[PDB]
């Protein structure tokens, strides 16, 4: 709480301008933020998402979501609190890497993908190092710092366990994105993140291909017991692959953890032109 | 050396990894 740690703002030192985007919980803008006097004029893009005291979370999200001094996770610059949420952050270009690797399909290299994954994979760990439950990460709330530094965001879904939490109990995060727990139990577990960082990888993989696309996202369950999983990644030698279809077990406790997704990735990423295959 | 084979790039919907336990659930 307090006067420290979480900056609230009064809803005059800011202007929503064009909107950058709309997505399922909420259309987020770009405009700028005057801090009210402070000369100092700043340009971010504001996040009004739209959904009780489900807002603790949204603000123990926020309360932890700005505590970070990692450069893999877009700090949360600030918030607005009227009848109605908003979140700021300092602003991208680019965008979301899905964009990216979907304007950039044949330009990048395995350099950069191998990285990125570890460079997701480190942040995902920050957050789960701090009793924290991403829920939703995916190429697209991921942002681009640099192609050679990306980071990640959010949309308050996650949630900080408290001391004696293990799963989160529960917008509507795309089904195609999460574990089977999350879909036929709504759970929510610093493993099921894993599961999600899955397909994340697949996407860049692909190039951002859409995951499943041509079948409903209702079977996803319907196959994902039929112990169906992603196509295999064309530019993937069986090598990568693996550690992909691993986060996808049946049994939670049984797949990749985080600080081991960099360690096999930190590693492949030592010989990036190794296990991926692409031309140029 | 250890790539997908697929007839045209053609990249299918899913890959299936029964009977592996560790992907098909107790149902």
């Amino acid at each position: 709480p307090n006067q420290a740690l979480l900056r609230i703002l009064k809803e005059t030192e800011f202007k929503k301008i064009k909107v950058l985007g709309s997505g399922a919980f909420g259309t987020v803008y770009k405009g700028l933020w005057i801090p009210e006097g402070e000369k100092v004029k700043i340009p971010v893009a504001i996040k009004e998402l739209r959904e009780p005291k489900a807002n603790k979370e949204i603000l123990d999200e926020a309360y932890v979501m700005a505590s970070v001094d990692n450069p893999h996770v877009c700090r949360l610059l600030g918030i607005c609190l009227t009848s109605t949420v908003q979140l700021i952050t300092q602003l991208m270009p680019f965008g979301c890497l899905l964009d990216y690797v979907r304007e950039h399909k044949d330009n990048i290299g395995s350099q950069y993908l191998l990285n990125w994954c570890v460079q997701i994979a480190k942040g995902m760990n920050y957050l789960e190092d701090r009793r924290l439950v991403h829920r939703d990460l995916a190429a697209r709330n991921v942002l681009v710092k640099t192609p050679q530094h990306v980071k990640i965001t959010d949309f308050g879904l996650a949630k900080l366990l408290g001391a004696e939490e293990k799963e989160y109990h529960a917008g509507k995060v795309p089904i195609k994105w999460m574990a089977l727990e999350s879909i036929l139990h709504r759970i929510y577990t610093h493993q099921s993140d894993v599961w999600s960082y899955g397909v994340t990888v697949w996407e860049l993989m692909t190039f951002g291909s859409k995951p499943y696309d041509g079948i409903p996202a209702s079977e996803i369950s319907s196959i994902l017991e039929k112990g169906e999983r992603l196509p295999q990644p064309p530019i993937c030698t069986i090598d990568v692959y693996m550690i992909m279809v691993k986060c996808w077990m049946i049994d939670a406790d049984s797949r990749p953890k985080f600080r081991e997704l960099i360690i096999e990735f930190s590693k492949m990423a030592r010989d990036p032109q190794r296990y991926l295959v692409i031309q140029g | 050396k250890s790539l997908p084979s697929y007839l045209n790039g053609v990249m299918p919907p899913t890959q299936s990894f029964a009977p592996d336990p560790k992907y098909v659930s107790s149902k």
